[PDB]
């Protein structure tokens, strides 16, 4: 179930937005995740992030788990 | 160097601490994170 992959993943990712804010919904781990299923690389990643969440001066630590998070998809 | 502390070590400061310079700092740091927040989730 190539599906329950995808919600794994953005959960993965959202848990991570609780650690950094206390937050949490899915449209923002959902909008992230999104943005790396196509780059290769945590720097490829780094810049999608930048155009829509710029402001968010993310720590290197939570967009590279982040990035850890979404390369799992992979197996 | 506070845009890398963790969301629970800024509230255990807040809620904890006494460095008058501190507490200011990771307020406004806390608040600048829900700041950034509150501005996306404004448009989406």
């Amino acid at each position: 179930h190539m599906s329950e992959a995808k919600a794994k993943a953005i959960g993965k990712v959202d848990d991570l937005l609780e650690l950094y804010m206390g937050i949490r919904d899915i449209d923002l781990a959902t909008t992230m995740f999104e943005a790396g299923k196509d780059k290769s690389n945590p720097d490829e990643f780094a810049v999608a992030l930048d155009e829509t969440l710029g402001d968010f001066a993310f720590p290197d630590e939570f967009l590279f788990d982040v990035w850890g998070a979404i390369s799992d998809m992979k197996q | 160097d506070l845009s890398k502390w963790k969301y629970a070590e800024l509230r255990d400061t807040i809620n904890t601490s006494c460095d008058i310079e501190l507490l200011a700092a990771c307020r406004e740091e806390f608040h600048r994170r829900l700041k950034v927040y509150h501005a996306w989730k404004s448009k989406n």
